[PDB]
Order: structure tokens, then C-alpha cells, then sequence
């Protein structure tokens, strides 16, 4: 099925994950109750700049409006290509209009992969060939848009999250959308903000009672979605089989990564607290199980898993979604009823996804 | 042990230095109280949470809204919510060569701005009284004040989190005496609460 | 007396710490509450007190951002600087009825509508014209704002 | 009964499904309390351009005020079937504007162009080769047989559902379509305060701050279909045919979501409740939520409850004998409205005219 | 300089959309608020500004309707334009004390009284005479209005 749905439950202290303008924890109100939140872009940057990302998907695309710095890097890395001036020219054509070196300033921050720039440097030969008028060259490369996308097998993140060109030539050729939709990460449960201390201190003194609800480590629900077909389009036409591999890398990262020098709370005991992957015709998110919920029994994770599972049952039956589904749970809870394969470790789930839910 | 909510007329709470000097008139000499700025300015003045060993007396510049007599009986190994505005710093001398008083090189406090240093600082100052199970350190923007008559700055950190009690009297002591420097500038008031 | 352009520069050069405090405000009377404001405005200055309203408006508008409002000296040919109506019109981002709504607005509401318009516009303009119109903010000034906008948008 | 009423309760995770000119979340005040809002026009567009619409209802209409692009497009798609000049003549008669193949075209307002109709009209303009009858003469014949033009509307259904407004050319005489579907703006059942996401763009070679306004809500969507009008709009097509389109609309309203900020906020949620009822008079259950529903364990549960109770009250008070059916994941089970375990059953129930 | 009659024509030919906006106004300073006005008057025009009062008055009077005010050229025989007093008198619809009140009126009130008079009258007149008197609108003009009215109403008897 065209869409792969990734549902993750990951626990870690609410802590220092992502911050507000006044350096307060980001939150969101859901079901009328406050939730700790992690912005999609923060999760995404944590992924792009991850160690695992560097090894298993390659080098991250570099975002910047500093053109002077980029000239320097581009001339350095593309120095083997005979001229610097042509490099300057291609940059000037993609974005208008640069001088040496100087502080000129891109319209807005846009992700530069070096590969495509190199490819454009390869293409500008046609400038001397025809010699093609720059507009003519644009029309000619406008004809074959897919050709540039192949360069995105480096810079994949652009294929996943997409870029927006506001000016120059990159607007005609550089418009990439999709392919990954990722939710903001919200807690399954209440954590409570701005508690009246004046009245908080009333409860404290027992004084003879000497006696509540247990302590707790947070538990976040993360959602992500990938449009395999759009991803394939974004890579310039690529095997499905490869796109699913990219997706599995995304699954692992979504299951394990936490921003800001933090780890999952049970990161030493296993790879993932909960992970489900599901294939579908239409994207579906399971956030609603956590609109009512979740009240703690001992911990939040166990009832979170349960609530999620029950909601999945209800949804699956109600909307009649036959889809390939696979779940990784270490917590033994009343598991799902309908057609989900249970996977003992994360790699098996990844493998299951790699072979298209076979 | 007295915890109060207090408002200070704006025309008497313009500088951070004035604020304590203004709460000073609630009494009654060494200082025996801590306070926490809840709302800096409103049209009726500045709002504050004042912990002290004596009942505050209302004035025409400092008004008590409500006061409570509270005695602190804390259980061991039970988790608590805490808030603490503090001035985590490091005393050092001196990137500049400047000197003062008896002519030896000057010492100056600098704010601890790296998160790990802050959490370390907090768990350090608490020590055996409690375990910091969870803490978010909020960087607050630097506060400035006037003399009298001198020019100084105070960058503050707001620790909000959960802790666990190891030793009770230690913790009540830490509550009563305050945590960290700048207690006269609205720092050091450890506010506790149940889950 | 009158307020200089020095306020603008003072706003440009002040550290991010204060600017974050000031920028983080819903309404101007709320600007009165926070200290960094008084500290900023003490020179020009708070409080004649005749100047205060103007200073609140000016700082509230400047508060949009470090480079939201960009100052352009008048070209010799134009004979006076590009003015706020012309600027909002020139940027092209702004829709005229949201300005009509500015003309309709009253008290605290008028500025709030304005700051949104400026942030969205990132306009270039001659700062004392804005200061001058902001100092009075009479109905005539507002109508002139609309006039400028329509006339330039038409041209 | 002629009128089919569709009520949906759909809950959404922190998103920004629709925003104003100034990137502010669309809202409305109801019962004196602020509500987040999603425009009807946005829903309709989300439906038209949905994947499901293409599969089950077909080809979406092309709304542009650029006819030259449309000149070229129509020549491309209808060139093999007709003559190039005929196309120009047809468009000029239909829009009331001249074609010099100058790349500027200028229309009054954006109009829903279905290609089928233009082709059908070309079939008619060929008869000009017969006479040719002066255009006014053609107009009388085209004035007589409007129904013939509507049959052609089974391709491009969206116009049949939402209707078009013709100002210029010959679309003013033949192109005026109204009805058949009435759809409300989707408003939250409860009061919302809108959360401001304070984001930055990190330059890897080194402080730019931006705000995005979001909010999570429980939305009440309402829609109405006038079947008779639908039949009229489609060329008289069978009721049996009309209900199928209606069921497709029911499904889309239950599942389809506007795509605004979905990459960054992925609120792809289905609908926790859907009710369909047949009636002589259109009714909306918005007033169940005039009293903004307060959270007891989230907004959804008390929202469903509120909806059912208000429905009970209205049903008893106005004596509404109608075919009625409800689909829930949540069982209070109403007093008396037929319960469907799954969506497909609701759809089938609708297809068989609610019996 | 001075304002042309081209304004009258311009008013006649402008679209109903804009004219509905302008027609929808109680007082002239409110005319100042809306955009279509500035768009109408830019040529003649804003911002001289010595002209602006005159233009507000003129447009405010024109705003009565598309053909409320009808323009009739001076006849060769008469060699004098039919003027507003004579017109309001000729129409026969107008009662004289409502003009007395017009003479008595002050600032924004005078125009509003006037606009009201024309719509009810549907007068024909030489437009620049109205323009000329409206440009100054001194006591002399006010008085001349009444004189004209009384005299023609008496002649017509």
C-alpha cells in the first residue's frame, strides 16, 4: 500500500527536549489537558544530524542563507572541476545574483545539497555548447525535471521533508514536496503545569498522616507517515524496495532518537518501548487514544500501550482497514485482535518492513 | 514559618534592588525571609510569594493579600514537585586585570549557562537532602538593578521539576535558609508541592 | 520637546535580551509593565509626560523585530521619504481591507492590528514620518495612511 | 425523504488545518465562546482534489480565469475530435471574450470548467456548419433544452454538488447551476485557546524567530443533500444514482481532511462519530454545542453525548419520523436511531435509501 | 488651479460597485474614510490640498445618485446657467423652509441637508455653478440660493 504509517511510543523525562521563546518546555493542550510537546522540526533535525543517519542514509543537506560561506565550501569541494567562475555563475543562475566572495544574502533558508549543485555545474556545459541563452537552458531542463531528483539520493532529507524555493531559478526546477508527514510528539498523559503552590503547601503537612500517586517518567506518542510513491518521485524514480529501506531507517530513528543529550529512559534494556508499522491506502494517526487517557497504573507506558491497542482495534474494525501491520511490544498487555504480526526485536520489524510487509 | 502573597506599589517597585527594600517594611536586624517574583508588574504593582518567619504587616506600599501559618512535616522517599528561582554562578578572578579595595585582584561571579552545569549545581546544592529525579532549568533573561549607588546584573535560572526526599530536616532547613546567592533579589525560594 | 530618531538606533543596538522581553507583549499598556522598556525610553524620554503615549506606540511598533522596520533616508528627488502607506502598499504582501480595518480600529486594538501588518510586510520607510503620525494618530493620519496605500497601489 | 443530513464528529491532534490572510487559525464565536473553524470551501476543495474522489466519482472540474492556458488545454484534449477554430468560437461564445492567442486572457471571476460540457457544446456548434444559425438563434434552442446540458454534468460532479455562478458569455443563460449540497463550516464543539509554536530556522554556518498558531479540537461537520435538486443537476439521473454520490460524500466527509500543514502537523484522524438521517426538512445539530462542551475526560465523549441528547430533544419536540442511522467507535445507544458497527454498513444503509 | 467638469463625467461613468460604496455614506468626513473616493479624486485632485474641501462637498453632493443631478448646458438665449436655487424651485417638490434650514445649517450639517434635498428634487442645473458655490460656500452663496429659490418660485406662480 502506498502509505506507511509509523506509530511510536517512547519514554524519557519531559525535561529539556525542546524550548519556548522564554525557554519554557513546549506544550500542547489535547483532550482539554496539557501535554508536553516536541515540534516536528526538532525531531526531524535530531534525525538529520543523527549519528545513525550519517552512516545508514548518508550526509545531511546543509541549510543556509549565507552565500559567502557556501561559495567557499563549493569552490573547495568542487575545485577539481576546472573553473570557479562557472560555479559562481551556476549559483547566480539558481539564485540571483552573487558576487565574490562579500556578504550577499539568500532570500530565505533553503537546503543545499552539494551533489545537485555539482550536477548543475555538469549541465552548464550547455552554456558554452549552444551557446544556450540561460532562459533556453531553463526551458530545456524544465522539460526533464526528474533528472535532477536522482541527485537527491544524496540529500534524501529534502526528499523526505521537501524544500520551498521563493526566488531565482530553483523556483522553476527546485520545487520539492512531501514525502514524509510527521506529527508533533505529544505525551499520552497529563503532566501538570502552573500548580498553585500556595494551595499545594496545604496538602503537604500531614502532619501525623505521613502518607500518593507514584512518581513517573514521561511517555510520548510519535507519529510519522511516508508516501512511498511520492518518495520515489522525489528520488527521480527509484525502486520501491529502496524507498522502503529509507522508510525503515526512518522507523528506527523515530523509535530511538531523543533531542538534547537525552536517551529513552529504558534505552539500556531494549531498542524501543513500542513500535507499530502499518501499510495503508490512506494516512491514519492514533493520537485519539490519548485524548481521553491516560491515568497511571504504576507507570504510564503499560496503560498507554493498552489504550493504543484498544483504539487500533476499534478503528481497524470500524473503517475496515485490511493492511500489513507489524508491532513491537515488550510489554505484555491484551494485544491487538485484528491481523497484526508481533515482532520480537526491532530489526525483525525493520526487516518485515523492508520486504513490503511480507 | 509563614508563607504569603504580597503586592508592591509600582512607584515603589521599579528596580529589582528596591523590591526587597520594599518588602522589608512588612516587619517586624538580620534578614529572615525569602521571596519569589510571580508577576513583575501589574497596574496595582508587583506580585510576590513571600516566605518568612514572621507575619507580614500591610503598608501603604506593600500589601498582604493572604497569609498562612504552615509547619513543614515531610515524609521520606516521597516524590515532590519543586520550583526554585536561583542565581547559579561561579566566583572567579579575573579575565580583566581590575582590582578593588585592599588592592588584590577583583573577584566576580559569572552565570552558569550550560545546562549540565546548572543541573549539577542544583543537585549539588540540594545534596543528601533530596534526589533530583527530574528537572527543567529555565534560563531567564538577565535582571539589572541600581545600587545604591552601584550598577549590577543578575542572570537567573528557574528550576522546575520533581525530586525525592532523602533527609527531611535537611530539606526544611534548605527551604528556610534559601538556596543560592541573590536571596535579596528574589532568588533562593524553594517551593515544594505534592504530585 | 520632540523625540529624536536616536530612539530607532538605540532600538537597533540594544542586546537581544531586552528585545526578547519587549517583543514578547500582547498590548502596549503591557509594555508599560516591563522594566527594559522604561530603561530603553528613559533618555528621550519617559516621562514628559506628554511624550508617553507616542513612546508607547513607537516602541510597540519597533518591538515587532530587529529588522522588521527598515529605515531609509529620503531620496533627494522624492522630497520626502517613502511613508508607511506607500511602504505597506509597495511590499505587496498586504491586503487593503486589513488596512481599512486599521482605519476602523480604536485604542489598544489599532496598534495590535498594526504590528501584525508590519511583521507581515517587513516594510522600508522614513522613520520620523511614522513617528510623526504615531505621535498624534489622529483620524486624519489614519485616513492619510489609507490614501497613501490606495494611491501607490493604483500606481 | 428528499433531504439527507450528514453529521460528523471528528477529533484532531495539534494541527492548523485552515488559516487566514495573516496566517492565523480560522475561528468563529459560538455561544459566546471561541471556536476553531475550517471553511466549508476548504472542505469542499479537500474533497474535490481528494484521491477518493478521482476513484469513486471521477474527474475534478478546472477552475481558472486564464482561458489562454485553457485555450491550449482544450486544444490539446479536444483537438483530435474537433477543429481548432471551432474551439475558439465555442469558448468566445461561452465566456463572452475575444481570443487573439495573445497570451493574456482576462476573465471576470474563477469559473468551474468541466471539459465534457465544452465538448458537448462543440457538438452543438458543429450544427453551425449546417445553417449557420446566428448565435442568438442558437441561444433559443439552447434555452429550451437545459436538461440536455445537465446530463453532461455527471463528469465534473463537484459543480452539481456545490453549484456555479456564471456572469459572462453564454454561461449566464445555460451555466447557472445551484445546489444540491449544503455544507456548514466545521466548528469545534468546545472552546479553544490557540497555541503559538515559536520556531527557528537553524543556519548551519552560525537567530530568526517565527510563530505558527496551532490548536487541537473536536470538530462538528454538517452537510446536506437535496436529492431532487441533485437529480435535476445531473440531468434527471436516477434517485438510485443520486444516493450513491451521497454515500460517497458521506465517506469523504467522515474521512477527508484539509492538507494544510500536514507535513509538519500530521492530524490524519478519522471521525469518531457519523450520523446520517433522512428528512423532509434540513436540520443541523450545531445547537447541541451552543453550550460549549466542557471536558470531563476529553472533549469527544461529552461531545458525542451532547449530540445524542440534543438529537433526542429535537426528535421528540418536532416529531421527526425519518430514517436515521449512527456510527460510533465509542454504548448509550441513543433512544431510537439505528446503530451501524462499521462505516461500510452506514454507506450501504444510505445506498438502500435508509432501509 | 481649478477643478474641471470632467469630475461629473467621471462620476457618471464609474462602476456601480464603487458608487455604491460612496453613495453609502452619512457625512463627508466619512467619505474621506473609503478608498474608491481617493481613487475617484486622485486626478483633480488630492492632495493640493486647497481643493480637498471642495472635492469632498462636490463628490458628497454627486453621491446622491447616478442621475440625481442632471447637467444642462446654459441656453444660448438665456446665457446664464440654471442654478441650484432655481432648480430646486423649478422641481416643485421642495418646500422653502427646508431651504431656510439649509441657510441656517453649519459645517457637516449643511451638506447632509443638501444631499437630502437633491434626491427628493431630482434637479437639473449647470454643474459648475453648483461647483463654484460649493467651492466657497460662503454666506453670500447661501443667501443667493434662497434669493434664487424665492424669486423663481414667485415667478413660476
Amino acid at each position: 500500500s502506498n502509505f506507511i504509517n509509523i506509530h511510536v511510543l517512547i519514554s524519557h523525562s519531559p525535561s529539556c527536549l525542546n524550548r519556548d521563546d522564554m525557554n519554557m518546555q513546549k506544550d500542547a493542550i489535547f483532550g482539554g489537558k496539557r501535554r508536553v510537546r516536541i515540534s516536528s522540526q526538532s525531531l526531524k533535525r535530531a534525525m538529520r544530524k543523527s549519528g545513525y543517519y550519517a552512516q545508514n542514509i548518508g550526509e545531511s543537506s546543509l541549510r543556509t542563507i549565507h552565500l559567502a560561506q557556501l561559495r567557499d565550501v563549493l569552490r573547495q569541494k568542487l575545485g577539481e572541476r576546472f573553473d570557479q567562475k562557472i560555479i559562481d555563475k551556476t549559483l547566480a543562475l539558481l539564485s540571483g545574483k552573487s558576487v565574490d566572495e562579500e556578504k550577499i544574502s539568500a532570500d530565505a533558508v533553503t537546503p543545499w545539497v552539494v551533489g545537485e549543485i555539482a550536477w548543475f555545474c555538469e549541465q552548464v556545459a550547455k552554456a558554452e555548447a549552444d551557446n544556450l541563452d540561460d532562459k533556453k537552458l531553463l526551458k530545456v531542463l524544465k522539460e526533464d525535471i526528474a533528472a535532477i531528483r536522482v541527485n537527491l539520493q544524496q540529500g534524501v532529507d529534502i526528499a523526505l521533508s521537501g524544500r520551498m524555493a521563493t526566488s531565482g531559478m530553483m523556483t522553476e526546477l527546485g520545487k520539492v514536496d512531501g514525502a514524509m508527514s510527521i506529527a508533533h510528539a505529544i505525551t499520552t498523559h497529563q503532566v501538570d503545569s502552573d500548580i498553585d503552590w500556595f494551595t499545594a503547601v496545604d496538602d503537604l503537612q500531614e502532619q501525623g498522616s505521613a502518607h500518593t500517586q507514584e512518581f513517573s517518567s514521561g511517555v510520548f506518542y510519535r507519529y510519522a507517515n511516508i508516501n512511498l510513491a511520492q518518495l520515489q518521485e522525489n528520488l527521480g524514480g527509484a525502486s520501491r524496495e529502496q524507498a522502503l529501506e529509507i522508510a525503515t531507517h526512518v522507523v528506527h530513528m523515530l523509535a530511538t532518537e531523543v533531542p538534547g543529550a537525552k536517551q529513552r529512559t529504558y534505552a539500556a534494556f531494549n531498542p524501543a518501548d513500542m513500535v507499530m508499522v502499518n501499510f495503508s491506502d490512506m494516512p491514519l494517526s492514533m493520537a485519539n487514544a490519548f485524548e481521553k487517557a491516560v491515568k497511571a497504573k504504576d507507570g504510564f507506558l503499560q496503560p498507554s500501550i493498552q489504550a493504543f491497542n484498544q483504539y487500533w482495534d476499534r478503528v481497524a474494525n470500524g473503517y475496515g482497514l485490511n493492511g500489513a501491520a507489524a508491532q513491537f511490544s515488550l510489554s505484555d498487555v491484551d494485544p491487538i485482535t485484528a491481523q497484526v504480526k508481533q515482532m520480537p526485536t526491532l530489526e525483525q520489524l525493520k526487516s518485515w518492513v523492508r520486504n513490503n510487509g511480507e | 514559618m509563614y508563607l504569603s502573597k504580597v503586592i508592591i506599589a509600582r512607584a515603589w517597585s521599579r528596580d529589582l534592588y528596591q523590591l526587597h527594600q520594599g518588602l522589608w517594611h512588612l516587619f517586624p536586624a538580620a534578614r529572615d525571609f525569602l521571596f519569589h517574583v510571580e508577576k513583575r508588574n501589574t497596574p496595582e504593582g508587583c506580585h510576590v510569594l513571600l516566605q518568612s518567619a514572621q507575619m507580614p504587616v500591610s503598608t501603604a506600599v506593600a500589601t498582604v493579600i493572604k497569609t498562612k501559618q504552615v509547619e513543614f512535616q515531610l515524609q521520606v522517599g516521597v516524590p515532590l514537585y519543586f520550583r526554585l528561582r536561583a542565581n547559579p554562578i561561579k566566583t572567579i578572578l579575573d579575565n580583566q586585570k581590575r582590582l578593588d579595595s585592599k588592592g588584590n585582584i577583583k573577584r566576580c561571579r559569572v552565570p552558569l549557562i550550560k545546562e549540565a552545569e546548572q543541573i549539577a549545581w542544583l543537585q549539588r546544592k540540594l545534596g543528601n537532602a533530596a534526589r533530583v529525579e527530574d528537572v527543567h532549568p529555565i534560563s531567564e533573561r538577565p535582571q539589572y538593578f541600581s545600587g545604591d549607588g552601584k550598577s549590577g546584573k543578575i542572570q537567573t535560572v528557574c528550576f522546575e521539576g520533581v525530586l525525592t526526599i532523602n533527609d527531611a530536616p535537611a530539606l526544611i532547613d534548605l527551604v528556610q535558609q534559601g538556596i543560592g546567592p541573590a536571596k535579596s533579589m528574589g532568588c533562593g525560594l524553594l517551593s515544594l508541592a505534592p504530585l | 520637546e520632540i523625540d529624536a530618531m536616536a530612539l530607532y538606533r538605540a532600538w537597533q543596538q540594544l542586546d537581544n535580551g531586552s528585545c526578547a522581553q519587549i517583543r514578547r507583549v500582547s498590548e502596549p499598556d503591557e509594555l508599560r509593565d516591563i522594566p527594559a522598556f522604561y530603561r530603553l525610553v528613559q533618555p528621550f524620554g519617559w516621562e514628559n509626560p506628554r511624550h508617553q503615549q507616542a513612546l508607547l506606540r513607537m516602541v510597540f511598533c519597533l518591538s515587532a523585530g530587529k529588522n522588521v522596520i527598515r529605515h531609509q533616508d529620503k531620496k533627494s528627488e522624492q522630497t520626502t521619504g517613502i511613508s508607511l502607506g506607500r511602504a505597506l502598499a509597495n511590499s505587496g504582501r498586504i491586503n487593503e481591507r486589513r488596512i481599512f480595518q486599521l482605519i476602523r480600529a480604536d485604542r489598544t486594538a489599532d496598534m495590535v492590528q498594526l504590528r501584525r501588518l508590519l511583521t507581515h510586510a517587513e516594510p522600508v520607510l522614513d522613520w520620523p514620518l511614522m513617528a510623526r503620525m504615531l505621535t498624534w494618530w489622529g483620524k486624519r493620519e489614519r485616513q492619510q495612511l489609507l490614501e497613501d496605500f490606495v494611491l501607490t497601489t493604483n500606481k
